[PDB]
């Protein structure tokens, strides 16, 4: 019963040119500098939404190769900016824009491959870094940071599956570790990462798409977990997982679609979590990767596994089976 | 004022944060450090190196500090993190600097870890890094399952919001029951406690979506009493039917235990059933075709067994 309504004024036309602005000219600031912590990641949600709009000439990839040269440490991992520690999350990011621009030399692959294997613990699950967070995120970063550097065979796959899988719960979801209630975000992640390993056949798809489908409130919004609010985040990590279980048919596509447009802030540019809400880059990637995985013309066609542009993953020749 | 005093908040932080990053370079890994990262982790806890400084400190400190001014130090942090926690209580980066903490102290107390864990549910049973910690408490310290399972049925019957308790039951149940589907009396039992809670509040889809799970936990297979439980099941849903024909979740609750009853039996109130569920919820119109494809085509299979 929790829902967002849409007011009969909000956007229901695609601002492709004012997002592409709000994007180029961001961190020109209270939110820039106060997340430093994040800012790799902040660079990857930018020039992914950039390049799906076909607007990545705007960015300035010199700089941010730079950057990321700036952001490798001595054990391998990449931090989310420089003086600040490696993790995961950021090495992931790193690898994500680096095959973005066809640039994967900058770094040291052979060091990064070494930090990701080093993460890996006995059961198979993986930490974000040293300290020795356990969460299936970061199963998912692992296997994604090594299928687009051509390194799946450095860990110890079968035990990584294993561990993935004892995360599987009664309603077909996956949550952060073993015993965890299912979560959207942490579905996309462990279907992310079956698709990956080639273990799609291990899924419940119809029970699992069933728990996903249910995500959409009469708003026409995805929520991420039974009782919450719709948001935009949600929204994307509910269709890419259906999408790789060959079930994005299972939700109402257009007023999914009513729902994204309405988050559009039409002065600024950006999309918000939801309408009426201050925008962010976060947001604004998965509005736009949502938009295109229910086919928007104006816009490329996005890998539901990787969050990138499909022509990207197709270059580099790494394209996971869906179930469709 | 308000936008204003928001520059000088700024700068505080980047001062602050200047402050650690050169104390860091310098190896001063001292009690100053823990000062300036209180003052930026509060409003700021995901900026996650600040942890890992604050950590590092500790860790020096217990090299070359006595055992009574580590645990000071300790009970100090403790104080922090929950202060912090009632700031923002969805912080993957403070719920794993507890675990941290606590993973590593000598005589931890688990009791009042539990308790705090309580305190947290009570304010928000939702609240997912809370349950997860509750289940890292609950192993640490030996707590057995039956004790846990107490825990969800008190908080299931004193308010709704019970997704999170009803998925903490389905993992706790097979534990009491560690088979290499639960046993049928069990099954028996949560069917009853279930049904009261959908009854008790229809509008409640944690209840229904626990219920399906339960009916997949065989129809030639049977028993007279399970049997009849859910044919009484089947009829109770035809009831609430009438109380709230635009309630979607009995419509196909009576789909599903129609199924567990006697497919081919069933076959027309089946797709009668799957008509009327469709016009209450046309988003899921696909889902519920694929699924009425499914189980045609399982009739047919059923049908051409016939001997
Ligand atoms: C599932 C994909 N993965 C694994 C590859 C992943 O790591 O995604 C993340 C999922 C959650 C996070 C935690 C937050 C999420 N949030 C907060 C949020 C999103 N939707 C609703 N909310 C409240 C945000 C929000 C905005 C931005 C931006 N720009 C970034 C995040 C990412 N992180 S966060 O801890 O760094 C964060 C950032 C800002 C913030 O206040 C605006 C609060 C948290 C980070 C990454
Ligand atoms: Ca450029
Ligand atoms: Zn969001």
């Amino acid at each position: 019963q929790k829902d967002v309504t849409i007011k009969s004024d909000a956007p229901d036309t695609l601002l492709l040119e004012k997002h592409a602005d709000y994007i180029a000219s961001y961190g020109s600031d209270y939110e820039y500098c106060m997340s430093e912590y994040l800012r790799m990641s902040g660079v990857y949600w930018g020039l992914t939404v950039m390049d799906l709009m076909g607007q990545l000439h705007r960015m300035n990839k010199e700089e941010i190769l730079v950057f990321i040269k700036s952001c490798q440490h001595e054990c391998g991992g990449v931090s989310a900016s420089i003086g600040h520690d490696p993790h995961l999350l950021y090495t992931l990011s790193a690898v994500q824009i680096l095959t973005l621009y066809d640039s994967i030399h900058v770094i040291n692959v052979d060091k990064v491959v070494a930090y990701v294997q080093s993460l890996q613990k006995e059961d198979g699950s993986f930490a974000g870094d040293i300290w020795g967070e356990i969460d299936t995120r970061f199963s998912f970063c692992a296997v994604a940071t090594l299928a687009l550097l051509g390194k799946l065979d450095a860990i110890n796959v079968e035990k990584a599956i294993e561990f993935v899988l004892s995360c599987m719960n009664f309603d077909g979801g996956f949550g952060c570790r073993p015993g965890s209630e299912s979560h959207a975000g942490q579905i996309y992640c462990c279907t992310g990462f079956l698709a990956i390993t080639s273990q799609l056949h291990q899924v419940n798809s119809d029970l699992l798409g069933w728990w996903l489908c249910e995500r959409q409130l009469p708003s026409g919004g995805l929520n991420g977990r039974p009782e919450k609010l719709p948001d935009v985040c949600y929204s994307w990590w509910v269709l890419a997982s259906l999408k790789i279980i060959g079930r994005l048919h299972w939700i109402d596509r257009e007023k999914l679609r009513s729902f994204i447009l309405a988050c559009q802030d039409e002065e600024t540019g950006g999309f918000a979590d939801r309408p009426g809400d201050m925008v962010d880059p976060f947001h604004t990637l998965f509005g736009i990767a949502g938009l295109s995985l229910l086919g928007e013309e104006q816009i490329k066609p996005v890998s539901p596994v990787f969050c990138m542009p499909e022509e990207v993953l197709q270059r580099v020749n790494v394209q996971p089976e869906l179930v469709s | 004022a308000k936008r204003l005093e928001r520059e000088q908040k700024l700068k505080l932080y980047q001062s602050a944060t200047q402050a650690v990053f050169q104390k860091r370079q310098a190896g001063e890994l001292d009690e100053s450090v823990l000062e300036l990262t209180s003052q930026i982790l509060g409003a700021n806890p995901d900026f996650a190196t600040l942890w890992n400084c604050r950590r590092e400190v500790l860790q020096h400190l217990e090299t070359e500090k006595s055992p009574e001014e580590s645990a000071a130090l300790v009970k100090a942090e403790l104080g922090f993190l929950e202060s912090c926690l009632r700031v923002n209580p969805k912080s993957y980066g403070t719920w794993h600097h507890r675990c941290w903490l606590l993973s590593r102290l000598p005589e931890p107390n688990w009791a009042r870890e539990l308790e705090l864990c309580a305190r947290f549910l009570e304010a928000d049973e939702r609240n997912f890094h809370c349950w997860d910690y509750r289940r890292f408490v609950a192993a640490q310290a030996a707590v057995a399952p039956a004790e846990e399972l107490a825990f969800t049925d008190s908080l299931i019957t004193r308010n709704f919001s019970n997704y999170s308790s009803w998925h903490y039951r389905s993992c706790l149940l097979p534990q009491l029951h560690p088979q290499p589907r639960l046993p049928e009396n069990v099954l028996l039992k949560e069917l009853e406690l279930v049904q009261n809670a959908f009854f008790t509040d229809p509008n409640d889809q944690s209840a229904w979506f626990y219920h399906r799970w339960l009916l997949g936990a065989g129809r030639c297979e049977l028993s007279v009493e399970k049997s009849t439980v859910l044919q009484s099941e089947l009829e109770s849903c035809k009831e609430l039917q009438e109380l709230e024909p635009e309630n979607k979740w009995c419509l196909l609750t009576i789909i599903l235990l129609m199924r567990a009853l006697d497919p081919l039996l069933y076959e027309k109130e089946t797709l009668q059933y799957f008509s009327t569920l469709k016009a209450v919820d046309p988003m899921r119109a696909a889902y519920l075709d694929d699924l009425r494809s499914k189980f045609l085509l399982e009739n047919s299979v059923l049908k051409m067994e016939y001997a």
